[PDB]
DNA sequence: AGCTATTTATAAGC
DNA sequence: GCTTATAAATAGCT
């Protein structure tokens, strides 16, 4: 990552697994 | 430093803002340590007053939060809560 | 410490644990107090040798996170690369 | 941003 | 795990 940001897939994969409620962040 | 601070919201917005800033490094720098001293991965992200965001990983934040995503939970997960708690148990004995 | 230690990988697999198990907690509470003196929202994630994983948010894991997704870039990224640096040099 | 006095964080060790 | 001798971090100033 150049700036620091994270890719669209890698950060939309976050979203869904917090969203769906598949993530560790849950 | 000269004097024991409390731990609650520093009221005069300069002395917020430089405090900020070092402790800010201070965090990397240990969270750096502790990547190398005990090789593990690390990723810190924050968020000032204004929204602002700051990061910092070990390796690269892509790799990091990629891997977070595979986990379905942590082995274990604190809140500011929890080290309050913490912190008020060893208080006494 | 009694003794000051280099900073590379502790050999032995019974310190580094336990200097895993202390300076994880001391990586906490700093973040704790930053989050609290600031005013500032912190996620702190942690995956050790074992690929075992260890976190800490100042608020909630998932409203930092989900937070953080909203953003294209961040205004500082750091690592330990940048990090090394400014310790070598001043 | 550069300077010190104290408060904390710890490396060893039981 | 619980102590103690040292190394770090960092508060109040300039």
């Amino acid at each position: 990552s150049p700036k620091g940001s994270i890719s669209e897939e890698t950060k939309q994969k976050l979203k869904s697994a917090i969203l769906s409620a598949q993530s560790a962040a849950n | 430093g000269r004097k024991k601070i409390q731990i609650s919201r520093i009221l005069d917005q300069r002395n917020r803002q430089v405090t900020f800033t070092k402790r800010k490094f201070g965090l990397m720098k240990k969270a750096y340590e502790l990547s190398v001293l005990c090789d593990c991965e690390i990723a810190l992200i924050i968020f000032n007053s204004a929204n602002r965001l700051f990061q910092y990983a070990s390796t690269d934040m892509d790799r990091v939060l990629l891997k977070y995503t595979e986990y379905s939970e942590p082995h274990e997960s604190r809140t500011n809560t929890d080290i309050l708690e913490t912190l008020k148990r060893r208080g006494i004995g």
